[PDB]
């Protein structure tokens, strides 16, 4: 059953749905979202230019970072050079920093030259991964207390590595495996996307949240939605972006959004005896520690709660997301932004220094479903992660004073362009909700 | 108890973070918010609502004047595109045959004519102008002959007969009194009214659809919308195309796209430092110069040269960088360094753009002169620009989107109310010195009625004007006596303003289509020019009321309803007094950062508050707040909301509060 | 510099005047040095030209007067030159500092026939930045006006053109004061009261005597008490200043 | 400054916080930073903690 | 047809070739970095005037 929400969904809002009462449990659970098609139209040619300012690939900001770190490496006359000049200046640069920095071997100039086709005509986008970025914060509520909450950073992640092969939420959440030339097809028309909301009672049948067993409390979402300037990506600065339809300039108020839920109808008996003793639930709570990178050292002081199975951890450089590309996680260069990392409980090592491949691929193999496509580091204190009704292994950071995460990043992460990137780790830990005379808590 | 004091920066609008000191992080304790130092640092006008949007009346012209509907058949899965054209509101006459056998003529005209809607769904052909005698203001004239050779001719339109998409006819018995030479090559114009409201427009719209379709516009809701009339039943609405008028009118959500716009700057209102209704005033009157202004700038020769600028209204930022260029020029002799004076829009903008000085050699632009005009105009500051051969505008200005302002207005506080009144000045007629004749063209040099001097007409192509013989000199004029042509029609004398291809538009040079007579015998003598006045219909909202209005500055703080106010008579006022004064301010909690938090304060949406913020300093001290913390709290959010429920803007401003907790 | 707070939005602006050339009277030229004589434009009286070793100035021949000028009309040197004449201030180590009495490098030319005529000399003018903080936050700047008096943001503001404008209209006005106890005084004190960065506050004085009476504070103390502090903040957390004036207060304790 | 450095030193004033500072740039891999000396200019960037 | 020009000062035009960098005109990037229609560099003393 598909349901609107109680209040307004506009870009960089937060609006509210108060679930229905249609079954006896609460299953899965979906945001339908509806993107108008994009079209694009010269500012000098439009009535009223004035919009929000969006990401352009002629002013490429990622691009102008990176080209920031190998300035020290150009050697001759590069202010004075003709642009094809400066480009092979650009890559023999880069060769002398990745020699001077990683003692990297020179790659040919021409392997470097990677011209991205891009067409010679007027377009824009919606981001890679739209669906998710969106969602910038979802809540689920019960009677008013928050149970879980998720972000768009923490959904990408799961769906990373916890995403089947042959189930990846690819065409559902608005991902082409960073292809533009995808995005910009896709972006042309309108676009319904179904992004599946991963709260516990969603990941096994056994733990559908029982609707009948908590009669006197309401269930909420809240979502707090993108801003619309964040969403889309145009070919150039001096581009208006319209609603493709309406032939009007895209507004916060063309997001559309709806909850579809699936609900559980029992026979009598089992609803009867749901209603009478639905006891206790094993639930996976989400929690987040964010911080800005400044320095190529960092800790992360992780004052996480509860008996943890495992985090995640990955940054984003400043100007990947300016650039619009809002899970790039890479460093610069597209390097792996993490050299190193450890994990210290009390100022003990519980994990020693580990190379990010570790962290990356070692972790991923030996706990989750999938290895991640981008940078994204994990580390399980459970055997079985996944698993949502069998614990098999946690740590309680409720008893410990301390745990931080330090790493070791990249050279020059976080200094010049890249001031203010991004550190986000996640914890998954358990709890318990308790239904009692139709009351959850 | 320990009190703590918290201390924040505010990095967005109506949003603070406090972080609580871990001694304190235990769970369960009431919070009492005993204090906040507030900046009361928000502005009257802000960045984020500094808009104003209005417009004049709506002209028709060949790329904004059709709308058509696909509509599919229900039963048979025919489709049936149905367009409506509007008359324009001036179409030259190319041809006039002579009689047929009964006594007819053909008008044959330029542009499709538009007056006759074809026949759909089992009605006749219809009259499309026949129906502006009753949606129009009683005494318009639905429809205008100009050329006749006893002057203008009011023309019923319902003696007008379909020939084709190109040609009327007409007997000449109708039009006897009047025809009694169209000049050889000059067939004169058809005028119809431009439109006074974008409800007027849909209601021509709805007839030349044969009420197939309806538009309706809601004047509250400044919004356009389409319906199926009278093929509701037999037909479904596919989908809608046309020109530049389809889009403007339905392209966004049903909002008008041809509202003009105002940007007022962010500052405080309030304290009679600065008089909102001038800067109004002042903002839309951008391209009216009131009184002759010297631009004064020096060559690399050091001679200093004073450029006097013609006094009123350019239209254009174009026909005023134009003007700017030939006086410079002009002044300054010297063929050898010509100074060039443009207006460039911005990249992605059509109506944004800055000024740009330039020349061969450096130069200085005195713009620090008491003398000099208001740079700000040209969106400079007044200090001098010195030692560059290139200057560019530090502030972007607005040009016109459509039509530029025909309009000059003042906006004043009607004392004793304090509402504000956005009013049209009285339009002066200009005096046009005859130039030149050719052609059934008129070249005209404008001139100021008090001084004599040149004076900007800010008329454009397609305006239609009225001829008279030189007027009286106003009362006060301190101008040398002009000899008048003397000419006699039977009727008013009307012209069509004309572009003139081969003349650099100086904005007081006009050119008009006028009806032949002895013109040539007036060159050197002078004519006064009258144009008609357009109405002013002004779009308000406040936040959160309209999508595409969310900028606006707020029809409540401007004494407007939230909506479209038209004034007939180019003359709107507010519906209550203006209040510019700071408002309290409800500070709450941002939901998902506390599971539960019990208030006493709620406002009058139920919403839990701490406390209300009072307007000012003086209204006394902050209310005291209690909270009580279900959790142990690590960090809180306060919002802080305008009554409007729009966000406080802290201005960079910091903020401190003190809270006593419990044990 | 003029400084003045800008007509209905209350920001302070510094702003240079428009620097006005000086004319200077010819008294000598002798191995590529121009010794000058300023004067004023519009009197023809001494004027100090302000202008210092190694500044570069533009010399042209005499401008016309000014507007409204009352002295003696002065005979120009007349002299061309293709591009702008400049010249270098230069020290004399022999002539008496006169503020009146201005020396320059300048390209050789036939200036030995101007002496007794004038010339017009003009100098660049600078831009301004501007550095002002509040209270604690800058170690350097402590002892600074504040930025939040006066409008402006914390930090350097800087003016290209010698114009500074505050971002927010200037506030003087009295603020109010948070009264509280200095800790280590007490063991334990509860307060209802609490400032913005979570301080227990006994009181808030308000910013002055017509605002209303100082608000009721109750404080519970859980110690015998022969002595207490109390702390006296402005909002931007400096202490408050008494300058010599007594303050008095009334408590009324439980039995 | 930095670029009279080549790039091997950058010299970066930060208007909010009033201070110049010195970081390694081109140098960071191959060198460390040891000592800064000069003349009245050196002293007045970066003698007052960058003030 | 080249002129030397000698200083009284040193010139501080060319920054000393370090790290395998070529010699770089110092004053080439004051077209970069000042505002536009700034002069680079001005000779004083042409018959002609400043250049």
């Amino acid at each position: 059953i598909n349901q609107p929400f109680t209040t307004q969904v506009q870009f960089g809002a937060e609006s509210h749905i108060t679930v229905n009462r249609q079954g006896d449990l609460l299953s899965w659970m979906y945001l339908k979202i509806v993107l108008p098609g994009l079209k694009v139209q010269n500012q000098a040619d439009t009535v009223q230019p004035t919009q929000q300012s969006f990401a352009s690939l002629d002013n490429d900001v990622a691009a102008q970072a990176d080209v920031s770190h190998v300035l020290p490496y150009i050697e001759g006359a590069y202010t004075e050079a003709s642009l094809n000049t400066k480009e092979q200046l650009i890559a023999e640069a880069k060769n002398s920093y990745e020699a001077a920095k990683y003692n990297a071997a020179p790659l040919p100039v021409a392997a470097q030259m990677q011209s991205t086709e891009m067409p010679d005509f007027d377009y824009a986008y919606w981001t890679e991964a739209i669906g998710f970025h969106l969602i910038k914060r979802a809540e689920f509520k019960v009677g008013g207390a928050t149970i879980d909450t998720i972000w768009s950073e923490l959904l990408f992640a799961m769906e990373e590595l916890m995403g089947r092969a042959g189930r990846r939420l690819t065409e559902t959440i608005g991902r082409t495996l960073r292809r533009p030339t995808e995005l910009m097809k896709a972006s042309r028309q309108e676009q319904i996307l179904y992004v599946p909301l991963p709260w516990y009672f969603t990941k096994h049948p056994s733990l559908a949240f029982p609707l009948v067993a908590a009669t006197y409390h309401n269930i909420q979402l809240w979502v707090q939605w993108a801003q619309l300037n964040s969403c889309i990506i145009k070919s150039r600065s001096n581009l208006v972006v319209l609603h493709a339809e309406r032939n009007v300039p895209i507004s916060d108020d063309h997001l559309r959004a709806s909850l579809e839920c699936t609900y559980v109808h029992l026979e009598a008996a089992e609803r009867d005896a749901l209603t009478a003793n639905a006891g206790t639930q094993l639930i996976v709570q989400h929690q987040a520690h964010l911080q800005q990178v400044s320095s190529n050292n960092v800790t992360a002081r992780l004052n996480f709660n509860f008996p943890v199975l495992e985090f995640y951890y990955f940054l984003r450089r400043k100007a990947n997301k300016d650039a619009g590309d809002h899970f790039n996680f890479s460093g610069i260069g597209g390097r792996d932004p993490v050299v190193s990392a450890e994990l210290l409980f009390n100022n003990t090592a519980r994990v020693t220094q580990k190379p990010a491949v570790w962290w990356r691929a070692v972790q991923a193999l030996q706990f989750h479903s999938s290895a991640p496509l981008t940078n994204i580091y994990s580390y399980s204190f459970s055997l079985s992660p996944e698993d949502p009704i069998t614990p098999s292994g946690s740590a309680n950071f409720s008893r410990l004073d301390s745990v931080e995460l330090a790493l070791t990043l990249q050279d020059d992460f976080g200094a010049a362009h890249d001031a203010n990137s991004e550190l986000f780790v996640f914890a998954r830990s358990y709890n318990i909700l308790k239904f009692t005379n139709g009351l959850a808590g | 108890m320990p009190s703590i004091a918290f201390s924040g920066i505010s990095t967005k609008p109506g949003e603070l973070e406090f972080h609580v000191p871990s001694v304190l992080s235990k769970h369960n304790r009431a919070g009492l918010l005993k204090s906040i130092d507030f900046p009361y640092s928000q502005r009257t006008i802000e960045s984020s609502w500094n808009k104003l949007h209005y417009m004049e009346s709506i002209r028709i012209t060949p790329e904004s004047r059709s709308v058509s509907v696909l509509l599919t058949d229900k039963e048979s899965g025919d489709r049936v595109e149905m367009l409506a054209m509007v008359p324009l509101t001036t179409n030259k006459i190319i041809e006039i045959s002579t009689a047929t056998t009964d006594g007819t003529i053909i008008l044959v005209t330029e542009e499709p004519h538009g007056f006759f809607a074809p026949g759909c769904f089992g009605k006749e052909v219809r009259n499309v102008i026949s129906s502006y005698k009753s949606i129009f203001p009683h005494g318009t004239p639905p429809f205008i002959l100009i050329h006749g050779s006893n002057g203008s001719v009011q023309v019923d339109p319902a003696l007008f007969e379909y020939n084709d998409e190109y040609s009327v006819k007409i007997k000449y018995t109708a039009i006897r009194t009047e025809f009694k030479l169209f000049g050889k090559g000059d067939h004169g114009w058809m005028v119809t009214p431009e439109f006074p409201t974008i409800s007027m427009l849909c209601q021509v719209i709805t007839n030349a659809m044969n009420s197939a379709i309806i538009f309706n516009h809601d004047d509250p809701a400044a919004r356009t919308r389409m319906y199926p009339g009278t093929c509701s039943n037999t037909h479904v609405i596919e989908s809608v195309s046309g020109d530049s008028l389809a889009k403007a009118l339905l392209g966004y959500d049903g909002v008008y796209a041809g509202w003009e716009e105002i940007t007022i700057p962010a500052g405080m209102y309030c304290y009679g430092e600065l008089d909102l209704s001038k800067m109004i005033a002042a903002k839309m009157n951008r391209w009216h110069i009131d009184r002759e202004s010297s631009i004064i700038f020096r060559g690399v020769s050091g001679y200093t040269w004073n450029v006097t600028l013609p006094s009123g209204n350019y239209g254009t930022p174009e026909k005023l960088a134009h003007c700017i260029q030939h006086m410079m020029n002009m002044t300054a002799k010297n063929r050898k360094n010509p100074y060039c004076v443009r207006f460039t829009l911005n990249e992605g903008s059509s109506h944004r753009g800055k000024f740009v000085f330039v020349a061969a050699e450096p130069f200085d632009l005195l713009f620090g002169d008491d003398e000099s005009i208001d740079p700000s105009i040209l969106g400079f500051e007044p200090v001098d620009h010195i030692g560059r051969n290139s200057y560019m505008s530090e502030n972007d200005l607005g040009a016109p989107l459509m039509k530029p302002n025909c309009n000059v207005y003042d906006v004043d506080e009607i004392p004793g109310t304090h509402q504000i009144r956005i009013g049209r000045r009285t339009r002066l007629a200009v005096d046009g010195k005859i130039r030149g004749y050719s052609g059934g063209t008129l070249r005209l040099n404008t001139v100021n009625r008090t001084t004599g001097a040149p004076k900007c007409h800010g008329m454009n192509k397609g305006d239609v004007v009225t001829l008279t013989t030189v007027m009286p000199a106003p009362d006060g004029a301190t101008g040398t006596k002009r000899e008048g042509f003397t000419f006699r029609a039977k009727n008013k004398i009307m012209g069509v303003v004309v572009a003139d291809e081969n003349e650099n538009p100086d904005a007081s040079s006009l050119h008009v289509s006028v009806p032949s007579m002895s013109w040539t015998l007036g060159i050197g003598s002078y004519i006064t020019i009258d144009s008609q006045a357009a109405p002013i219909s002004v779009a308000l909202f406040d936040p959160g009321k309209n999508q595409f209005f969310r900028d606006s500055i707020g029809a409540s703080r401007l004494g407007f309803s939230n909506g479209v106010s038209t004034g007939q008579h180019g003359v709107v006022v507010s519906q209550c007094a203006v209040n510019l004064e700071p408002r309290t301010v409800d500070v709450s909690f941002i939901e998902g950062s506390m599971t539960s938090a019990s208030t006493e304060m709620y406002n009058q949406n139920g919403k839990s508050l701490i406390t209300q913020v009072p307007s000012d300093r003086s209204s006394g001290p902050v209310p005291q707040g209690m909270v009580r913390f279900n959790n142990a709290l690590q960090q809180f959010k306060l919002e802080f909301t305008n009554p409007d429920g729009s966000p406080y803007h802290f201005n960079h401003a910091s903020l401190s509060l003190l809270m006593e907790f419990d044990d």
